């Protein structure tokens, strides 16, 4: 289409170059907490199919 | 408040409630899983391991974002259960979601 | 000249519509060019916003008299920047403006003009 005016957006682009840098660093840091209890998780099934299997 | 097994089971089923529909009329069990979600008034339908019950492409084709009976394998009868639940482990973790 | 004679002088009521001030843009860049005039801002000259408002403060009303004089330049933003020199001086001179959209032409509206951007 057209790329956007020419001066003082390179300010804003710059900045929103950062804002995205710190969102995939924020993702990130909060898929790490995901899997701690993800773990956490897939080892209860483990103690629950075996009381299953018992009874 | 149901199931999809052997008859001799199904009626052990229901010996104490939850109504047990014998895998005598299903075998692949995909019509009787059907028919009794589509009735729909029950609250779970584990079906056995006749073949597979894995495969709820078309389950959840017919649902398409549902609070609907969750489908839960059971099993395939009592002669060993021993690694049965790595197998559970194995399958339920790389074939869903999360890879590897 | 005409149209201020017009109204000033037999009480008309007129309406100025002028079309395409881009090309009287490009006249006054070629001549300035070749009189060598210290471009001001992207090619155009210095003396533009002078020369603009000398041709767009002639519209208007007086007391006593009953005649009026209101205009309608229109002008094609040459690349749909607003930040262009033309639409820039142009903006700062006139008071409102109407701005059209491609987006809106896209999608067959009729008359596409956003009305967001476009105020009196």
């Amino acid at each position: 289409s057209q790329v956007s005016p020419t001066r003082m957006n390179l300010l804003q682009r710059r900045g929103q170059l950062r804002l995205a840098q710190k969102g995939v660093d924020l993702l990130k840091k909060k898929r790490d907490a995901l899997v701690a209890e993800f773990f956490g998780l897939v080892r209860e099934a483990m103690e629950a199919r075996k009381a299953l299997d018992q009874a | 408040m149901a199931v999809i097994a052997d008859p001799e089971t199904a009626q052990g089923f229901r010996l104490a409630g939850l109504e047990g529909y014998g895998a005598s009329s299903a075998e692949e069990a995909q019509s009787l899983l059907e028919t009794l979600v589509e009735r729909g008034g029950y609250a779970l339908v584990a079906v056995d391991e006749a073949l597979l019950p894995d495969p709820e492409r078309a389950v959840e084709r017919l649902m398409r974002g549902r609070d609907l009976p969750v489908l839960l394998p059971i099993a395939g009868l009592k002669e060993a259960f021993q690694g049965h639940d790595v197998e559970g482990y194995m399958r339920e973790l790389v074939r869903k979601t999360i890879g590897f | 000249t005409v149209a201020e004679y017009l109204a000033f002088e037999h009480d008309y009521h007129v309406l100025v519509i002028l079309t395409d001030m881009t090309n009287y843009c490009e006249a006054l860049r070629e001549i300035g060019a070749a009189r060598e005039e210290i471009p001001g801002r992207r090619g155009y000259p210095g003396y533009m916003y002078t020369d603009l408002a000398t041709i767009y403060e002639r519209a208007g009303v007086v007391e006593g008299k009953k005649g009026s004089v209101t205009q309608i330049p229109i002008l094609s933003m040459p690349d749909d920047d607003r930040t262009h020199p033309i639409p820039d001086l142009t903006g700062y001179i006139t008071e409102g403006q109407i701005q059209l959209s491609r987006e809106l032409h896209r999608k067959g509206i009729y008359p596409p003009i956003d009305p967001l951007p476009s105020l009196s």
